[PDB]
RNA sequence: CGAUGAUUUUUGCCCUGCACAUUUUAGAUGGAUACGAAUAAGACUUUUUAGUCGCUGGACCAUAGCAGGCUGGCAACGGUGCGCUUAGCGGAAAGGCUUUGUGCGCUUGCCGGCGGAUAGCAAUGUCAACAUGCGCGGGGAUAAAUCCUUUGCAUACGACUUAG
RNA sequence: ACCGAACGUGAAGUUAAAGUGCCGGAAUGCACGCUCAUCAGACACCACAAAAGGUGUUAGUUCAUCUAGACAGCCGGCCGAAUGAACUAGCCCUGAAAAUGGAUGGCGCUCA
RNA sequence: CAUCGGUUUGGAGCGGCAGGAUAAUGGCGGAGGAAUGUGGCACGGCUUCUGCUGUGUGUUAUAGCCUCUGACGAUACUGCCA
């Protein structure tokens, strides 16, 4: 989707037995805060004896990118469901924002594994600080020194239906 | 976007169905279209694949009387015509008039050999197909399925290109002389004012 | 994966002049000239110097990268065809019936005429491609020498001769008769 | 259900429809392919079927049991008086097929071929080809112009010839006029020959 | 002086329609040179004339007009919806209309 | 000699001047992928953009380090004087002439026609005698 | 779909220059404005090293004058329309593209003089190419087919091959 | 019989389900990938295809060898930098045979 | 045609206010650090060292970049304007 990164913090409802229950935080990539709180309860009921009825959302905050104009390489650890089983995978993306890398990831697993948004768990998104942290060649090839490349065969979009001159593709 | 009296399209290098859809909407909207050089049209996919498709087309014929069945035309212009007519409501009076607005040819016969031919970028093979894909030339598919006049068209096309080259050499020479005269009349009062106006 | 760039380097010997314009390679050497059209491939050429040429594929997928070293090898074969030539040697293999091979000329065309192959009354004729020379070896019994500047033409004439002498309706493990390419080398 | 037993089809589907011919004169669908190096010559002739006869002939066919031995054979006689050449047609190669460009006629046509152009000859003024015959007036430059057009543009040249049916025992007086393609030589050679 | 045109060339393209049902009360008009709704919004409210010829003379003239007006844009490629006093006859699909420059707001 | 015809492409490299929206200049500061770059300029916002949304110009800002920040890009752009180099090309001149033509009024168009008539008179007079 | 022959001695037919009036229109309203080819390439200049052009036709040509009137001058000896006229090319459906000389206009290349109102504050406010008919004028030519009789290379009848 | 929505006679606006290359009103719209089929594929009900396979191509998982020079090739050297195995699942292909000619509705479509 | 009222679709519209990490950035200043290491230096292959270039070294030099941070100043986004 078009996503944002949210910090969602929640807790069990206080009891007379336990008047300060533990606060749990999650980083959720969701299009909006309604899905952010839904995904929060979705993972808490996978990890704790809690429900939305017996729990409480304490805080929802947008986490903005620290350096939205610095080009980074992200490693994303995933857990997705296929038609047959459940698989763990690790993939790498180049982007300036963490959210845009997660958006690329969702498009990429839709394209390469037919994995829908509901079938994917994002275990972890990490910015790879060192060039040695990059394991995948399809993003390692853009970390070479003095990288140049042309864009052969440029196709120009025309405003008119008919053109009086021969097409060209120089660029 | 202008309404033209006749739009003459040079069919060389155009993808068959994309040109067909554009021409269909043009003639439906009251525009007269002429397509020349239908032997130079293109279909995506290898030649063998398109030949197999045409043989599938040839398989279809009325069992009880072959003379009633589909009429499989082999000429490139007629292949383009079939593509267009499939995109036209040809069984209505409006579709019939729209089809009367269209002409398709092999080569560039008179009077269109001395007129302006345009291209349609949305249907050009070099602009549409991914640079590695395979395509077919409709002239070769037509010869492979029964068209008899390939070599006549190419003989007449070589003669036409020789005459058009004599034309172009003369036009270029007179353009060079007119450019030298416009250079002579440059830096004149009218030229300076037209330069301040953008002309 | 769309590899960002892949390169291969031709090496041009001293007397050879490669010449590339719009993917049409013209290799000139002491032995003659050879030409090749490569318009079916998307490659680009850079002259590093008079002795080296870079051949590049930009943003190419696996198959389009695979088509790069084949371009290199074809141009290299042209270079060694115009500087050393090509020579394929064929041996005549027969158990009983000697294979009678002649270099005939009919209708102004050169032909290789195979007679008595496995005793057949049929006369096999193979057209000799332009630029390809046939010779009946004198130093060796039952040997044909196919030579020329073009490796493709030389190997294709040799293959034509080998293929026209196939055995039908027999156990070809036992009936090993035919004309076979025994040596693929260079004239020089 | 399938046929109980197999049998071939009765008759050929390659001769359909089994209708009457559009004309009684059979028309040459295809002429021999032209070879320029050969001399200029006609490729067809018109005759009349007279009847059948019998011959005796010594066979020259080695390996046959009738070799060097007499055979009795049916033969057909075709009465073929000489044909008269009266015209020439030029054909042009077009992306739609051969197209006749021009037909040039001789100055004088005999009555038997001029009857070809009439349904009621006896009631006519017999005006056929009279103005055309006048086209040959003392310079024939119209005729020379048409012949030059044929030489310049035609790729296939055919002559127009008619039978001399008055030399046959037939009571019909109309000649039979047909186009016979000229093969051999250049187009100019063909036009000069015609 | 070779040109005297004070209108923009147009074409009667279609009625307002779904796949199977047409609405003659709205015509779809293509204004020449217009390729976007932003361009077509210049012509909203402008008058439209369909000029045609008829057999009978009326006051010495064989030329008749159906008047209309541009009401709104249509789609994304600069067609407009028009509303004529009498619906344009279906035979005029592809016929040329005149897009007048009035009511002017320049 | 060998005589190899080489391509005259424009390269995606740090320092390439690009047009954005066919109006504004920018320079490539770092390559993200085959499809995306990071662009910056004195009169543009530093952003990640797709190469399809921009047009590479024949101008390179020389000696621009990869990933340079806005201050560095602005300083080197002013030093290399990229604005004048762009404005001196036929491409920018054609863009400017299109803008200028689009700003003419009806009276100015009438004057353009009149002056064109005068220049055509002079041009035909020169051509007929030469 | 093409070539070709002949096309009514009738006041009928063909070609042609006008003049007038009509019917129709799948839809004029400045101009359908002519290389070819490639596209991982083209085209300029030097040099085959390199630089430059494109990045859309928002172009080019044409465009001022009662739907464009009536007159005068200046500068140039050009541009353009029409009429004869010279020569050539074009057969793919050429039916068009060039070209010589001449005559009559116009010229907005520049500067003048006179006229437009009242259609009333809009009403397509009527201006085109194709066709046909009709009046004149000038040239030009002067047929066949069918029925009928006959034939039997044909044939249920039509039709067909013949002859008169 | 499904989805949407239930109905007096009209005008204007907006939608539902479904769509927007042409037939057809609405994008040859913006974008990230995948796929090339000498039976591609193309939208719920629904008008079919499986097990098993493929060094086709893509992306993953876990082991192992690696600059103390990995695999390949010429006889440890020689350029130098990646390599091998098993497994998982996307699209494509094989598996995939029926009778009038014919149906992603048709044309047609291959960075669609 | 004008003005009005009812319904409604729009504009590359313009302005004010609020919130958030009292946005995150960016720019400026300070501190620290590294490499796809700039200059320099030391070796080389082709260069009359003619964007010469490759490999090592190390940390701003004849380019720069990253992290943390200090005081300011904006913008995006989402809301509100009777
Ligand atoms: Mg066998
Ligand atoms: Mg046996
Ligand atoms: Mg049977
Ligand atoms: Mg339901
Ligand atoms: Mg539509
Ligand atoms: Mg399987
Ligand atoms: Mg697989
Ligand atoms: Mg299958
Ligand atoms: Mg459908
Ligand atoms: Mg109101
Ligand atoms: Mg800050």
């Amino acid at each position: 989707s078009r996503l944002n990164e949210y910090q969602v913090i929640g807790r069990n409802l206080p009891t007379e037995s336990v008047p300060e229950p533990k606060l749990f935080r999650m980083r959720i990539f969701a299009p909006n805060t309604v899905v952010a709180k839904s995904r929060y309860w979705y993972f808490l009921q996978k990890l704790h004896k809690v429900k939305k009825a017996s729990g409480e959302i304490v805080s929802v905050n947008i986490i903005s990118e620290a350096k939205p104009t610095k080009v980074k390489t992200f490693g994303i650890w995933l857990r997705y469901e296929s038609r047959s089983g459940i698989h763990n995978m690790y993939k790498e993306y180049r982007d300036v924002t963490r959210v845009g890398a997660v958006e690329t990831m969702y498009q990429d697993l839709a394209a390469r594994h037919r994995a829908r948004f509901r079938s994917i768990h994002i275990l972890k998104v990490v910015e790879l600080e060192k060039t040695d942290d990059v394991k995948r060649q399809y993003v390692k090839q853009f970390l070479t020194k003095d990288l140049k490349f042309p864009l052969p065969h440029r196709v120009q979009k025309s405003k008119k239906l008919f053109q009086a001159t021969a097409p060209t593709t120089f660029y | 976007s202008s309404f033209e009296k006749v739009v003459v399209i040079d069919g060389k290098g155009h993808l068959l169905g994309r040109l067909a859809s554009i021409v269909s909407k043009q003639i439906l909207n009251g525009q007269k279209v002429v397509v020349v050089r239908c032997e130079e049209l293109n279909i995506s996919g290898e030649f063998f694949r398109n030949k197999l498709k045409y043989h599938d087309y040839l398989r279809k014929a009325t069992r009880y009387n072959k003379k009633k069945g589909p009429f499989h035309f082999r000429a490139p212009s007629r292949i383009l015509y079939k593509a267009i007519r499939g995109m036209i409501p040809h069984k209505t009076a409006r579709g019939k008039a729209a089809l009367e607005r269209l002409k398709v040819f092999e080569g560039v016969p008179p009077p269109y050999d001395k007129k302006k031919r345009v291209v349609v970028p949305q249907a050009l093979r070099v602009l549409r197909l991914k640079p590695g894909r395979k395509y077919t030339t409709v002239g070769k598919l037509s010869s492979a399925v029964g068209w008899k006049y390939e070599s006549v068209v190419e003989k007449l096309e070589e003669k036409r290109k020789v005459q058009s080259a004599e034309y172009y050499a003369k036009k270029k020479a007179l353009t060079k002389k007119l450019n030298a005269a416009k250079a002579s009349t440059a830096e004149s009062e009218a030229a300076q004012k037209l330069a301040a106006f953008g002309y | 994966m769309k590899y960002i760039q892949t390169d291969q380097i031709l090496d041009i010997p001293e007397g050879v002049t490669v010449d590339i314009k719009a993917r049409v390679v013209k290799v000139t050497g002491p032995r003659g000239e050879l030409t090749k059209d490569l318009k079916h491939i998307d490659v680009t050429f850079n002259k590093i110097n008079n002795r080296a040429i870079k051949i590049t594929v930009h943003n190419g997928d696996r198959k389009h990268v695979a088509a790069l070293r084949t371009v290199k090898s074809l141009i290299a074969n042209l270079i060694t065809g115009v500087t050393k030539g090509y020579k394929y040697k064929m041996r005549f293999v027969y158990a009983h019936f000697p294979i009678n091979v002649n270099i005939i000329k009919k209708d102004g065309q050169d032909y290789v005429e195979i007679r008595n192959f496995l005793g057949e009354k049929r006369v096999r004729e193979v057209k000799i491609h332009e630029g390809v020379t046939m010779e009946i070896s004198s130093t060796q019994k039952d040997e044909l020498i196919v030579s020329g500047n073009s490796l493709e033409a030389v190997s294709q004439n040799a293959a034509d001769i080998q293929q026209i002498c196939r055995v039908r309706n027999k156990d070809i493990r036992k009936f090993l008769d035919g004309i076979y390419v025994s040596e693929r080398g260079t004239i020089v | 259900s399938h046929r109980k037993y197999e049998a071939p089809r009765h008759g050929s589907l390659g001769f359909l429809p089994r209708k009457r011919a559009a004309k009684q004169r059979g028309r040459v669908k295809s002429f021999p392919k032209d070879v320029k190096s050969k001399p200029v010559a006609l490729t067809a002739f018109l005759g009349y079927k007279a009847g059948m006869t019998t011959i005796v002939r010594d066979l020259d066919r080695p390996g046959s049991k009738m070799h060097k031995r007499e055979v009795v054979e049916a033969a057909t006689v075709v009465d073929t008086p000489p044909m008269v050449v009266v015209g020439v047609v030029g054909y042009v190669e077009t992306p739609r097929g051969l197209r006749s460009l021009t037909t040039v006629w001789a100055e004088h046509l005999s009555e038997e071929v001029r009857r070809r152009f009439y349904k009621n000859w006896y009631k006519s003024k017999k005006k056929a080809f009279t103005k055309y015959s006048g086209k040959y007036a003392t310079d024939a430059k119209q005729v020379e112009t048409e012949l030059a057009r044929i030489k310049k543009y035609a790729s296939v040249v055919r002559v127009l010839a008619h039978t001399q049916i008055k030399k046959t025992p037939l009571s019909q007086k109309k000649a039979h006029l047909a186009e016979i393609q000229i093969n051999g030589g250049s187009v100019s050679d063909k036009v000069d020959w015609a | 002086a070779e040109s005297h045109r004070l209108y923009v060339k147009g074409k009667h393209i279609s009625y307002q329609r779904s796949k199977s049902v047409t609405n003659p009360n709205v015509s779809l008009i293509q204004i020449e040179g217009v390729a976007s709704p932003k361009d077509a919004k210049f012509y909203l409210g402008k008058r439209i004339a369909y000029v045609y010829r008829a057999p009978k003379e009326i006051r010495g003239s064989k030329i008749r007009v159906i008047w209309g007006k541009v009401t709104r844009t249509h789609g994304n490629n600069g067609l407009v919806r028009a509303n004529f006093k009498k619906n344009l006859p279906p035979k005029t699909f592809g016929a040329s209309v005149r897009i007048m420059l009035y009511p002017s707001n320049i | 000699s060998s005589t190899v015809k080489a391509a005259n492409w424009r390269f995606v490299e740090v320092g390439r001047v690009v047009l954005v929206d066919n109006k504004e200049l920018a320079t490539i500061v770092e390559i993200i992928d085959q499809k995306r770059v990071l662009i910056d300029g004195p009169k543009i916002q530093r952003q990640a953009i797709a190469l399809a949304k921009i047009v590479l110009t024949p101008i390179v800002l020389p000696n621009l380090p990869r990933g340079s920040r806005t201050a560095t890009v602005t300083k080197k752009w002013a030093a290399a004087d990229i604005d004048a180099k762009w404005a001196a090309s036929g491409w920018a001149k054609k863009l400017a002439n299109k803008e200028r033509r689009s700003q003419l009024s009806d009276f100015e168009r009438f004057q353009v026609m009149v002056l064109k008539k005068q220049r055509r008179f002079a041009t035909k007079k020169a051509l007929v005698k030469a």
